[PDB]
RNA sequence: UCACAAGGCUAAACCUUAUGAAACUCCGAAGGGGCACGCGUUUAGUCCGGGAGUGAGGCU
RNA sequence: UCCCAAAAUGUAACGGAGGCGCCCAAAGGUCACCUCAAGACGGUUGGAAAUCGUCUGUAGAGCGCAAAGGUAGAAGGUGGCUUGACUGCGAGACUGACACGUCGAGCAGGGAGGAAACUCGGGCUUAGUGAACCGGUGGUACCGUGUGGAAGGGCCAUCG
RNA sequence: ACCCCCGUGCCCAUAGCACUGUGGAACCACCCCACCCCAUGCCGAACUGGGUCGUGAAACACAGCAGCGCCAAUGAUACUCGGACCGCAGGGUCCCGGAAAAGUCGGUCAGCGCGGGGGU
């Protein structure tokens, strides 16, 4: 009675072909709404972050097994 | 309970890793330890047990490593990582391990 | 008429009809023109006097069921809280549905029936027959 | 402890007359399973060691105690605690409790014109209705406690009960006659 | 982090010739005798932790 | 998942038929957001530092 | 924590519902193995539910708690060893007016489990909390009013 | 080169299940025995260890098969960005693009690699 006014974030922090940097983070999320590709790292909370530098493209699997990854640049 | 397969296996870490895989097959009294890159669909040496080591039964485990590792260094490899399926360790697949591993 | 199990609330909103046919489940069915909350009552009021014009009838069908529970002002005031639990469960009609329908009976019976029953609702109506079979 | 009358005998018995596709296909026993109802209504600390003693002395093997389901119903019911025991029997051991049984256990038995033929596992399987703990050469009531009794659950490789009842037959299955 | 009447407790560390505090949340509920753990001071670390005060 | 209309079946279940949903979702737009490019016309932007006011809004 | 929240983020109400002020020396680290709820046939204490067996069985179960997300290649269910519920650090980011808050590769000292690649700076995550001040205690040896000490203070823990 | 088998990937249901016909000494599987390595909170069922005969039964492999799943158009619609209006209100229409869900027409019972083993 409402009694949460706290936002907490979440939401998608880097998109797709998005050029990422190394220590970013791709995303922030309850579970794992998508896994972690190669270049991708993920904390405790999940929350994919960059391993390396390079360009963050989604990769969108069968319905429910997601994926996001970092194709170098160059 | 094939569930052990596929642990094994995704556990194992294809890219990050860099290095590569070495399966091996423990079915029959033949075997298979076939090596796999991890990225690229190809296989890079693989032996195998599959004809003739003439009366050697689970005792050629070491041969069919040692010669594994011998094929190995011809293509050359850094310390591939060991791929088993269900099977776990002592005995068979071990000396597997000890020979294509210190054979290079 | 009345629900037994639930959330306990809601809010309101509208747009053309979705969950009603033209006919199913007998002869000649009655379909509201209008977008309207009906009460448990004014079916109840339908039911008891579609059921009053032909006894032994014996197809009543009543395809609206009520389950949205609307709240009241208890006494005055907003110096409070959102209220009234239970004043009255509607439902929520809007065209094409189809309310009742009804078989068995005459086509005048039908005709009078549904002209009965016409009156005691909030919302125009009106009545048919069948062209059309969608699934069955 | 036989084999030997398991194969041969059971085998052509319906390869003679309605033939049948290979030495194989006729089924065969693949595990005998005693399970000791326990606990619930009849619920000892202390005579889990009973049973546990009698059913390690009859099958030479030991016994092992089962938990409850994380449940709590109605009555008596809790996430774990015993509500019974477990022994499964494979092998040369199942042959040596299955011989004990049918040659002395299953005659010896009160009121005995046979146990019940009708259909048990639809999938080719066998239960039993096993009662009295005392009706065996391996449980007598010279050394004793109280009174209880045992459940025998036997899994073959039959397709259906016609290939189970002639096939637990021959291995001295009485019938209700 | 607050306190008053309870059980557990809040110790925190000493230990052989280093001295040194983990501060560690414990309990005295289901399993308390031993405090005891392995830990590193200003040594070699390589040393065990006594967390009994 | 909760609600629910008729019939069958021997009251959950189960099938035929038929619906409701802010806290249901097998599905799912129009639109919105981020990035890049300008492939196109435009003009503002950012940073440092001085001075503010404002922190009662109103209607459609 | 959901809904309201108009498919980014955010968003009010004496709006609609429900939790927290903890717990776990193992519910942590790692390694190794295990797979659920339910239904149908048959069984001794049963005869709605126990326990056993066969059969079906992407979850209809479980996850210490509220709920949402997430989970079956486990995050679930057992054991082996254990104490990374570490010390000195923090590339780079999410978020906030600030103050806080969160995620974190990689570096060293040193350990843990594994045969191994490796994982480990508490717990599937998201609540279990409280600036500053003044004090309590253990370490340190920087200041110390002429000087050499000591009192008092500082700095690292840390308790109220 | 072609058949086929064992391992292993990409694709992760238009590749899944059911019904099922073929496959046995090449490969695979059971079955085989196990004091001992190793293990079973009880049983070598599972791990695991020693090897054939045996059958291809069961499992796995291949093939027929579209009863079930799964994918699924065109047309038309629901909704809607923008533009312009009606009705006291609930609510509604017109122009203009975008445009589903479901359902029907259908579509399938996969496809693309790598290494090795064994046939013609
Ligand atoms: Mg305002
Ligand atoms: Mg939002
Ligand atoms: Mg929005
Ligand atoms: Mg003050
Ligand atoms: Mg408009």
């Amino acid at each position: 009675n409402g009694r949460d006014s706290n936002p907490k974030y979440l939401g998608v922090k880097k998109f797709g072909g998005e050029v990422v940097k190394a220590g970013n983070i791709l995303v922030r999320q309850r579970g794992t709404k998508f896994k972690a590709g190669q270049g991708v790292g993920m904390g405790r909370d999940h929350t994919l972050f960059a391993l390396s530098d390079g360009k963050v493209v989604f990769i969108n699997k069968g319905k429910g097994a997601r994926f996001i990854s970092i194709e170098a640049a160059q | 309970r094939r569930k052990l397969r596929t642990r094994r296996k995704v556990r194992t870490t294809t890219a990050a890793s860099g290095r590569l895989r070495l399966s091996v097959y423990r079915s029959s009294k033949h075997i298979y330890a076939q090596i796999i890159d991890d990225s690229r669909g190809q296989t890079l040496a693989a032996a195998s047990s599959a004809a003739l080591k003439s009366g050697n039964k689970t005792d050629t485990a070491a041969a069919v490593g040692k010669a594994l590792a011998a094929a190995a260094a011809e293509k050359g490899i850094k310390q591939v990582v060991f791929d088993r399926g269900s099977y776990k360790y002592h005995g068979r697949v071990k000396a597997l391990a000890d020979a294509a591993r210190e054979g290079g | 008429k009345r629900t037994k199990f639930r959330k306990q609330f809601r809010g309101r909103m509208t747009g053309d009809a979705k969950g009603g046919d033209y006919v199913a489940f007998g002869d000649y069915g009655l379909i509201a023109m209008e977008p309207a909350w009906i009460k448990s009552n004014q079916i109840e009021a339908c039911r008891i006097v579609m059921s009053r014009h032909f006894r032994r009838g014996g197809k009543i069908y009543i395809r609206i069921f009520p389950d949205k529970p609307v709240t009241k002002k208890p006494a005055e005031t907003r110096m409070g809280k959102g209220k009234g639990a239970v004043e009255y469960w509607v439902s929520v009609v809007k065209p094409g549905r189809v309310m009742f329908e009804v078989a068995g009976v005459t086509e005048e019976q039908a005709k009078e029936a549904f002209r009965l029953a016409g009156h005691k609702l909030p919302i125009q109506t009106k009545m048919v027959k069948r062209e059309v079979y969608d699934e069955a | 402890q036989l084999k030997t009358k398991y194969n041969d005998q059971v085998r052509p018995a319906l390869m003679q007359q309605f033939g049948y596709s290979s030495v194989m296909a006729v089924p065969r026993i693949e595990k005998i399973v005693v399970n000791e109802g326990l606990g619930s209504s009849k619920e000892d600390s202390k005579a889990i060691d009973k049973a546990a003693k009698e059913l390690a002395l009859i099958t030479l093997q030991k016994p092992i105690i089962t938990k409850a389901k994380k449940s709590i119903s109605n009555f008596k019911l809790r996430q774990g605690m015993p509500v019974g025991i477990k022994v499964t029997l494979r092998g040369e051991r199942m042959y040596v409790f299955l011989e004990k049984l049918i040659n002395i256990g299953l005659p010896r038995i009160r009121d005995f014109r046979g146990i019940n033929p009708n259909a048990f596992d639809g999938r080719g399987n066998y239960n039993l209705g096993i009662k009295e703990q005392l009706i065996f050469p391996e449980i007598t009531y010279d050394m004793v406690d109280k009174t209880r009794g045992m459940d025998i659950t036997i899994v073959t490789t039959a397709k259906t009960d016609e290939e189970a009842r002639a096939l637990l037959q021959s291995m001295g299955l009485p019938f209700r006659k | 982090a607050k306190d008053g009447p309870r059980i557990i407790v809040k110790m925190e560390s000493s230990a052989g010739t280093g001295f040194y505090y983990t501060t560690t949340k414990n309990r005295r509920n289901t399993q308390a005798k031993l405090e005891l753990k392995k830990y590193d001071p200003v040594a070699k670390k390589h040393v065990v932790f006594r967390e009994k005060k």
